[PDB]
RNA sequence: CCCCCCC
RNA sequence: CCCCCCC
RNA sequence: CCCCCCC
RNA sequence: CCCCCCC
């Protein structure tokens, strides 16, 4: 039946149209430098508002992929969003050090006042820091560093790993893991508000689901490159850590098989190994894209659910609990007795 | 004054 | 033959359904505080009626285990009782010290009038006590003490230890042992009616046999905890003292073997040691759950009976009588001559 | 039967939840210095109130282990207490010697007024001492000494060794042993009120049982360190002296076997050596954690009781009394004649 | 002059 | 010849845990049989299978500073 | 019920 | 039928 | 995030 | 309905 359901959903001759009247912003790749600065100015100052930080990270992704290629990506994700192009505008009478008009980015959907206040706060912060110490600011502590967009996107990828969880657990995990993983950045930029940037990224991934696809493409485009920076390797590492998100019971069942839990041989589970095998066969049929089903928020996700095999699920959760890897996982345990017996056996095996 | 005892 | 009878009873493909149309009450764990107060208000006032004290103790057990887990326990005991959930209701126009409506528990099967009268009598008693002495009531003499449910359940466990006895012997034993064991509680709460609470618990264990299972689970859940209170350690101690209840002849026969009673070598007993050994083999086959057979009131209990070996039973009772441990045990002595000879030898050995 | 009871209690599939709505305080390790000062300010002044000294010692334990690791410890002890984090707050207009605002610790559950009065009394005392003598205060007589938290925790460990005793005996033992063991500290800090600090620690170990576990972890974490101070070695020495607490009859029975008391061969004891051996087998089965059962206040404790072997207990107590090691032990002697004969033989052997 | 002691 | 010798000495740079795990297998360390490691030998074998799939260019992944490097990490098998 | 000394 | 003491 | 020795 | 841990 599960293969039949997959063949029903997959073999559809009609595509679905959504977001027909909507628009979204991209930035041409030729403005990468100009976006890089902005991605670094959200980092080294303390801002009252971090609403559009995730949008600026997506703008950097657009510059790294290309505006037309990003439009193609958003079309292939199944969305009719009309890409809009970022425009550089002169601030006004204000002039830069080179004697030209100070050109700032104009992003669609982002109020220009937000960009002005981010830039002004960053400039004020650096003015204060140079007032405190003279000549003590190397390149790596400046907003114009090429990897600052990657640092912002690494906070975004940390919040991306927890997209099948809730907002509170995701935020706590992102802050906790960013204190360690993004430690060099936090030393270079001692005042980037990781909780607020993470909340911005969670928001962006909620309203603009197609951007998830864009995010994924960036990872795909970034792990295919011959070279890269350290921050890009970190981004790809977190992006792979996001892989099997929303399907931890499949991984834990593979563990319970590798753990040789004897309670897998209980007749109640034995009556379900056939449908369990069908679920894993479905994973094999879907292939490498099956891991991204929940990250993409595919409607097809849920065919990979083992929730109709309650005894196998109970034994898998019990084996995970005995080994001590269950953590604070909140999956429901239908069969309590199988859970207890599996947990006892797994604890005995581990000891 | 019986129902506001601390207990 | 005894192993064959055990294999007959144990290897049954059909479960038995009972209590199909009935319901029982539980309290969600989030109301533990609210039940704790009630479990302390039966303790520090003199009440005309103690009918539902055992029910309130079971409600605390439900809060400590969880309403859904308690439903699972009652299902696994072999009962179709439909759990009902305790609901907090406002008393009415009456308001508490905090300026909110006074919320009281509504337990299924317990008339609300009983709860109102228990609460009103407890409030009147504390008002009188504070009228007598000002500021002389510490936390440990208040109903809101966290261990008051455990004190109630310790009286219940005392009556649980004597569930294979009669009601009169059980009540006398509970009062006598509670005067000593629950002495700190009786100093803190000088007016808890132990006989009436014990009669309530005996009643509850008579009508609702499945609650025995619930009681047992509490002990199992309580002795598995890393920490606990002193009252909880006392509860587990009495609960272990209840273990081999209904099977004192097996323990006394192990004693008579350890006492090296020569009358065990009498040919009449020698003709029965084979079936005696089969009974002990059955105990080994059943395992740790064999001790709870009479407490659970399992129909399977009675396979552990040594009543078909009258001469071994007579020698065991005589050895116990000679050592002076027989007490007022009312087991029947089939062979009087073997009893007399065994008792004479055991007295000679002890002297 | 005893192995069966242990297998009943140990092999439980359901954990127990307690302290669900409660909270407790910890201090992040980065505030260790700030807590050290406080742990030294309870030491060198005479305070009217010593209520929270044990809490400050636990705060130092939290800084030494880590707030998140302490939360994990308290969870694994079986408690749902919600860790709260210590916050440094500015006192107000008051400024320190460095020209910054005087930052003081804010611990959950500890009134800030208590901390203010401890700090103010300590500052007044040192001001008076420097008024008496100029430049006569070395580092080792200052509250900021790194080992002052360890001195406080050594008083706590002295009261910990006597946690199976009563409060009066424990306090007397702590004062008597602290006059000798903590003599260098009492010379450095001539006005630390050991009785009041010991009463504070006894209180803390009464209300917050999970903190016992925390205490134990500290010892485990402290004896595993490659290096340490002298005070830390003293703490571990007292912590090992606390090991077999609540099980002195097992140690004294091992002594009575090593003493070759002939009354062990009396037939009444011989009838009980089988269950005695079962108790020691249970100790072997439990392993190294069996010694901490009474210190942790485990409900499982009491399976290690030899109280059902009255004649062996009488012979063991008599052998201990003859050797003169019984002291003022208050264990009950069921068999007086066996006690007298064992004591006579042990005295004859010792002479 | 009580709050600037070295300690 | 000296240049090529040092250049080969640079080969498995950044992947010394794979070489040391091959050593620990060749050393017949009995603690490899501990159940905690046994629960991870499957992913360890997947890492070595990835090395075999990548082929001779897998050794230069860290020298080239390839973003693909880090797939060869055994950091998710802490007991091994 | 358990526990209870000394270091 | 079983069970029945004491802690 | 990864990485980290020696030749 | 699904999902839910950790890195």
């Amino acid at each position: 039946d599960l293969s039949y359901k997959h063949a029903i959903l997959k073999e559809s001759q009609y595509t679905i149209k959504r977001d027909v009247g909507t628009t979204t912003a991209v930035t041409p790749s030729s403005l990468q430098q100009e976006i890089t600065l902005l991605c670094g100015e959200i980092l080294y100052a303390k801002h009252a508002d971090y609403k559009y930080a995730a949008e600026i990270g997506i703008q950097y992704i657009s510059t790294a992929l290309g505006s037309e290629r990003v439009q193609q990506i958003l079309r292939n994700s199944g969305s009719e969003v009309q890409v809009v192009l970022t425009r550089t505008y002169s601030l006004g009478k204000i002039k830069n050090n080179k004697g030209e008009d100070l050109q700032m980015l104009d992003i669609h959907g982002v109020e220009k006042s937000w960009v002005e206040e981010i830039d002004k706060e960053a400039r004020k912060t650096m003015a204060t820091l140079l007032k405190e110490s003279s000549g003590n600011i190397p390149q790596n502590q400046r907003p114009s560093a090429p990897d600052t967009p990657i640092i912002l996107l690494c906070v975004g990828a940390l919040i991306f790993t927890k997209l099948a969880s809730t907002i509170e657990v995701g935020l706590e995990t992102t802050v906790r893991r960013a204190n360690r993983v993004l430690s060099d950045a936090l030393k270079r930029y001692p005042r980037m508000d990781i909780p607020k940037i993470a909340r911005s990224f969670y928001d962006l991934f909620e309203q603009k689901v197609y951007h998830r696809s864009l995010f994924i493409e960036y990872g795909k485009a970034l792990g295919s490159s011959s070279t890269g920076s350290k921050a890009e390797s970190l981004f790809v590492n977190i992006f792979m850590q996001a892989y099997g998100a929303g399907q931890t019971m499949l991984r834990w069942g593979v563990i319970a098989r590798s753990s040789n839990n004897i309670m897998l041989g209980h007749v109640s589970v034995q009556a379900e190994l056939k449908q369990v095998t069908e679920v894993y066969d479905l994973v094999r049929e879907m292939g490498p894209e099956s891991g991204l089903l929940h990250l993409r928020q595919s409607p097809k996700a849920g065919l990979l659910s083992l929730a109709n095999c309650p005894n196998f699920a109970s034994v898998v959760l019990g084996n995970a609990s005995g080994l001590g890897i269950i953590g604070m996982y909140r999956g429901r345990v239908p069969n309590t007795e199988l859970f207890s017996a599996a947990e006892s056996y797994a604890k005995s095996l581990k000891e | 004054d019986i129902y506001q005892l601390i207990m």
